DNA sequence: CGCTGCGTTTTTTTTTTCATGTGCCGGTCTCACACGTGCCTGGAGACTAGTAAGCGCTTCTAGTGGCGGTTAAAACGCGGTAGACAGCGCGTACGTGCGTTTAAGCGGTGCTAGAGCTGTCTACGACCAATTGAGCGGCCTCGGCACCGGGATGCGATTTTTTTTTTCATACTCGAG
DNA sequence: GTATGAAAAAAAAAATCGCATCCCGGTGCCGAGGCCGCTCAATTGGTCGTAGACAGCTCTAGCACCGCTTAAACGCACGTACGCGCTGTCTACCGCGTTTTAACCGCCACTAGAAGCGCTTACTAGTCTCCAGGCACGTGTGAGACCGGCACATGAAAAAAAAAACGCAGCGGTAC
């Protein structure tokens, strides 16, 4: 057959997802996680559909913004791949960890 | 359960692609799952504090807005 | 003003969030003022770091 | 002849200044700057000596903060010299710039 | 009478800052880069400060103006009237 | 001629001095902590009073299951390629440490702008009714945008037509018959 | 014999090829846009009371000098270890095609809890008067820095001693 060279699907996967705004985590998975994490701080809580989507709209905004910073670090290391030691450097400079 | 794995590899990759990430080490996926959980935990904590203080057993969008604004991650288009 | 312009550019009569996002992030000042503000359903300005592009 | 190998004094110099707390910018220079910069906003101003000092404490603390963030970016690129690119990267992830 | 004082932040002084930084090795280009970031930072804080001074119809910038300025800028200083 | 080893000369690595900045001890001088005293303002007392808030009861929303169906999306795995990480070389930019030069610091001293309090007056905003018309919840409608395909358009990718150097063998040139 | 000349291979630029993304309409449905009449929150108008504008007065503290002293900044010099680019190995992360799964729909029925409306109480703001806590003065004595003399662990040098290229010399082999 024919096949696209490692990367050129990615570059497209970028252009696609930058030009769009649909939320990229599956709605129900996320929501279960939210209630999982909420039981910690209080049992038999109830959420407004919107309040779940308010969280999901943030988490995604944040992670997106992180990866942006992450990617600039990986690139700073004359790399193209992102790795944990790039996230951690971002988050340290951001001031989330020590 | 353990719904954190419900944040599948391809979804994180999706976010990274919006982030403008070309290449993605296999480790990342679990790391991201960690950072995400911290973030949800922290927001949800303050959110549910705001709920409990109003004495409601239902968490509102406004709980979550107030939290995000405290946490320094202000959100537009759910009120407040 | 800017977000209305952004809508015309995408041939739309009705301003959606992304128009607002596009409007804000491309106006240096508005972007500064709304630095720590998340716009819902507004995604991200297209940016791809040169060294990632091929050839 | 007796000389210490490049980056040996440097390391001593660290231990010295990390153990101490005194302002490292000679004070008159710094003061002159502040007033030079105050002109840009209002002619024939005056400064409480404590104001001048409240700035120098602030600036010196900021810079020392940057160079720590800076220095972890240099190190991120398997380096040891700090380079403008590192500061640039640090301010970038901090939010001091685009 | 010395219209370019940014220079008075002398290479050695910046070296020392960088030492407290925990920096072993300093590119030459830095100093100027530093001087520049310094300038921005002072400029930013002192603007806000003088705003506060001016708002109180004073000709004299107070230690409190500088604190109110540092607090706004997200850069909060203890031990001058906090 | 080529090799081969073996005394030589150098290099690498070890051991011992050695010159350095360390942080370590114990006596002097300074100005900053701590006390104190006396005055003044801001907290306490207590009682008045008016209104916020908490609890129960009224309604009805909007949140929580749960039930299948189809599809888009994850899962998984195989196959290869390009990118991560080490290892080599080279080159100059930092770093040290010396000497020349500069400008910071210090402390005491003399003016004067401007802080900042302090005791007046008066325009300005609170408040407190009574009125009224904008802004809000609620019901229709209809005209953008979302989803369909269908085809034109752009672009990476593979598979075919140009230089480049080299590489292993054949057309000219001097004497020979 | 010798300068010579066309095959291999390498590298490269062009044309199938096919593949995914944008524009053309056509279809329909849903959500924005807009009117309806109802409710309270904005306005009107007047009075009572205070906040702050105002002009002085006070004294502070900020400016600016004098003129030594020294430390720090500056400015050279010599060399080393770090930055940086170039290569080439291997493996891990992308791309595409089976197989598995669970999300997203458009229904269901049920209940809590949200959210509103009332009535009652106890909880605050609000007077005033009255002490004492707390602050702006002036005093003094002691912690702590500062100075200079110490052994003291040190990394840098100096002094021996366990290896890797260099001569240079002995000697065997091999055609001739
Ligand atoms: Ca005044
Ligand atoms: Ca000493
Ligand atoms: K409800
Ligand atoms: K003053």
């Amino acid at each position: 057959p024919h096949r696209y060279r490692p990367g050129t699907v990615a570059l497209r996967e970028i252009r696609r997802y930058q030009k769009s705004t649909e939320l990229l985590i599956r709605k129900l998975p996320f929501q279960r996680l939210v209630r999982e994490i909420a039981q910690d701080f209080k049992t038999d809580l109830r959420f407004q559909s919107s309040a779940v989507m308010a969280l999901q709209e943030a988490c995604e905004a944040y992670l997106v913004g992180l990866f942006e910073d992450t990617n600039l670090c990986a690139i700073h290391a004359k790399r193209v791949t992102i790795m944990p030691k790039d996230i951690q450097l971002a988050r340290r400079i951001r001031g989330e960890r020590a | 359960r353990d719904n954190i794995q419900g944040i599948t590899k391809p979804a994180i990759r999706r976010l990274a692609r919006r982030g403008g990430v070309k290449r993605i080490s296999g480790l990342i996926y679990e790391e991201t799952r960690g950072v995400l959980k911290v973030f949800l935990e922290n927001v949800i904590r303050d959110a549910v504090t705001y709920t409990e203080h109003a004495k409601r057993k239902t968490v509102t969008a406004m709980d979550v807005v107030y939290a995000l604004k405290r946490q320094g991650r202000t959100l537009y288009g759910f009120g407040g | 003003e800017l977000a209305g312009n952004a809508a015309r550019d995408n041939k739309k009569t009705r301003i959606i969030p992304r128009h607002l996002q596009l409007a804000i992030r491309n106006d240096e000042e508005l972007n500064k003022l709304l630095g720590r503000v998340t716009i819902a359903q507004g995604g991200v300005l297209p940016n791809i770091q040169a060294v990632l592009l091929p050839k």
